[PDB]
């Protein structure tokens, strides 16, 4: 099968840039997508094939109210993906409703990408959770993907711009994203810039640069999460082979994140599972435990060690799983997509679902609860209004996230034998 | 010497702290591969995790207890021992007539 | 079980930084945080560890009147001492009121380590007892650890008012902090300031500028005090045991010190311990006694002579201790410290519970009485007066250390056969 990758919104596209250039550099791929270096893994998860060996990345750059994008257009990665698709407001409901306004202009991409296919599986949306273009349009667009492709998975490989959250609509905005990215979406992954910012100071004293800087850790997370698909392996060969194992009902499908050698400028697999079980390496930010975990292992590790190390974690009882059922963990192994700069040769990543880490969504909604009785930023700008004037839809979005949080906090109870 | 004669006490302030609550049960109430995997775990964080022949350590059990020298329920602490595998080059030295005394010395210690 | 360093205040951080510098000489750790090229020893007993070999100090640095740590954050060892937290009067209750408003941050910081650390042993406090915020904040933090983590021994290596007594509010400071030592600390391996500094003038010309040169010697006192924790040995690999044989009751919890080639500008163990047992080398200054002796040697020397040496002290009666029940002399050969070069090719340290330390508390009480009978340095500042509106914690501070004087006198004779 195949995957389409969408990056969108002016904020989010700064990340989507780095993501696609990392995906390139992780393979034998030139800036134009023509022949380079090494083949023997399969490129045709993401790289469709042109008539003459241009490895067409099934990749799209989308935005609203453009400003930075002249840099993106002339950047050499525009030679890599060019199905001639490269298109050119900032609060959620305006971003949603201006997404609707441009709908027929933008939609002509989606079906061409889908016709250049044998078997499509899903759409990535590298969207920005606080933005109106970043996740107003980013919420709207995957809702059109549901309305036109109701059986193909949207994967919401987001970024969260937390620096004490500035965007004045951030709680209101990302609350309505927590409707569209939960109820109107198939799966989600989020990267948090407070935890990545603290990690940035833990190498250089990167505290302010953050954005300008963190994108490297970001890009090594995204590409590593998908070499496991491309590497001919016994399992995890497709996107549902990642998503199927770690979600008890598809609305709390927001995966948290983790990566070990964050600060770096033999180890064994026991290192990555213990070190990435550290609360200081929880890369997202009253009794709680995990729902489920991913723990990708990469590199030339001994494949015998992975079962035995799991037994040692079972003896250490660090693995606080959910209060029901056989919920457990698979040590997913791949060759990293080699010959990129291989720092920390054997390395690992914790995409996961954890009931306390619903904090990234309940902090958002607690901040919405702070503002909703102020009437502070429901400010009804001429497209922020006309999506829904009274914002009883925002109140509906709140009760949907109160189900989202109470579903995490009911997953924290032994009986999933009643509604969450 | 680091294990039976116990000069690497670093090893045991982990190992027995992990294994103690399993060893509070009587004999025939114990899970031996669980114990073996607890060995090779204290032996990870410990300084002991540097030796080329550390993998030869086995958990075994003595019955008869320190009453050995000329009931069954009091166990764990009363019944625990290490052992080593040997090979025909070194078995002419470090065989059971020696190791049984290394166990007895370890048991008392 | 791994040790939570908890150093605070300027002098505590000056000795702490030099102690970490000394540990980075006694272990193969680079100034740049990583493993040193140089590199059978365990480091995680004291140092935090990320998988990229960043053997970070578990420091918990704190200030209220900013003067110290920004002057320490300039050496090349700064890549080791990233604790993330560097948080910002000289009189007791005013120093206590500038404390205690800082509460949730310290709780979060110590919880973050107490949760992330593998196996929690105990909190090694290092701070002023004489004055500064130590008078105040120092006693305040020593009023929280008791409730924060009640199931671990709160050690102190804290440093005592002995400076000929501007810091003229030292008697009140000392009395109040000495109550918090006697009632709330679980051990006090005390040292007494100019009683070291005047031995510093004995060994070298440092008439006055030697306070910084105490920090060199006390760093060897700290590193010596941890020798058989940091290197393999048959017994005493742990904090609790290093204190458990020497402290008889939760009241008699102070410990005294002494060092062997202190005149650092071969003989047998009899020579070094005969030199060491002279109260000339006990650097703190009714016929009183110890309770127990612990003295530790490293070098090429065999153990066979330590028994012979105990017979020679036993026959000499060179130093004598009659606690009402016996608690012995305890001496051990240990591995010589690696990486750093060292003179005096066999060397060691004594610690013993020398009840004569009562005389220092009595000098403190005499200085408190001679200032309390005139009362010039009340200051009449409003959070010195009304923060302690009936003076009762000054007033009872004397008698509770007097119970340590009295329990020492009683325990030193065939008495003390009851509590109270």
């Amino acid at each position: 099968r195949e995957i389409i990758t969408l990056q969108l919104g002016q904020c989010g596209n700064q990340i989507g840039f780095e993501f696609w250039k990392q995906l390139c550099a992780e393979h034998g791929i030139s800036p134009e997508g023509i022949v380079e270096e090494f083949a023997t893994d399969r490129k045709d998860v993401f790289f469709y094939q042109a008539d003459d060996e241009h490895y067409i990345p099934r990749a799209v750059l989308l935005d609203l109210e453009p400003r930075v994008i002249h840099s993106i257009l002339n950047s050499p990665y525009a030679k890599l993906y060019n199905p001639e698709n490269i298109y050119l407001g900032n609060n959620w409901a305006s971003g949603f409703s201006q997404g609707e306004k441009i709908h027929e202009d933008i939609f002509d991409i989606i079906d061409r990408e889908a016709d250049g296919s044998d078997s499509l599986e899903g759409f990535v949306l590298c969207h920005s959770i606080a933005g109106g273009t970043g996740s107003g349009l980013g919420s709207y667009l995957l809702e059109r993907l549901n309305d036109r492709y109701p059986k193909k998975l949207v994967q919401t490989y987001s970024v969260f711009p937390n620096q004490d959250e500035d965007v004045v609509v951030q709680p209101y905005n990302s609350l309505l994203t927590l409707k569209r990215l939960t109820q109107n979406a198939d799966c989600v992954v989020v990267l948090d810039n407070t935890a990545l910012n603290r990690i940035a100071t833990d190498r250089l004293h990167i505290q302010n640069p953050s954005f300008s800087q963190i994108n490297q850790l970001v890009s090594t997370i995204m590409s590593a999460s998908t070499t496991t698909l491309r590497y001919p392996g016994y399992m995890n060969n497709d996107l549902i082979g990642l998503i199927a194992s770690l979600i008890p009902t598809p609305r709390l499908h927001f995966l948290m994140t983790g990566y070990t050698p964050l600060t770096t400028d033999k180890t064994t697999v026991l290192d990555v599972m213990r070190r990435l079980l550290q609360p200081k390496n929880v890369m997202v930010s009253t009794n709680h435990c995990y729902i489920a975990i991913l723990n990708i292992i990469q590199g030339e590790v001994d494949p015998t060690q992975v079962h035995k190390s799991l037994q040692r974690i079972r003896e250490r009882k660090l693995a606080n799983f959910i209060p029901w059922g056989p919920a457990s963990i698979q040590v997913a192994l791949s060759r990293k997509s080699p010959y990129l700069p291989s720092a920390h040769r054997v390395s690992g990543l914790m995409m996961a679902n954890h009931t306390s880490i619903s904090s990234l969504f309940e902090r958002t909604c607690r901040q919405y609860d702070k503002l909703r009785k102020r009437e502070a930023f429901l400010e009804q700008f001429r497209k922020e209004d006309m999506f829904k004037d009274n914002f009883d839809e925002m109140d509906t979005s709140r009760e949907i996230v109160q189900q989202l949080i109470d579903e995490y906090h009911a997953a924290t109870r032994p009986d999933y034998i009643s509604w969450g | 010497k680091r294990y039976f004669l116990m000069d690497q006490g670093d090893f045991f302030v982990h190992f027995m702290d992990l294994a103690e609550e399993e060893l509070r049960k009587p004999v025939e109430d114990i899970t031996p591969p669980r114990l073996e995997a607890l060995l090779e775990l204290a032996l990870r964080m410990s300084t002991a995790n540097t030796d080329p022949f550390k993998d030869d350590l086995k958990i075994d059990l003595m019955p008869h207890d320190l009453i050995t020298q000329l009931e069954l329920a009091l166990s764990g602490l009363e019944a625990f021992s290490f052992d080593y595998i040997v090979k025909w080059p070194l078995s002419l030295i470090i065989n059971r007539k020696a190791l049984t005394r290394y166990q007895m010395l370890f048991r008392h210690m």
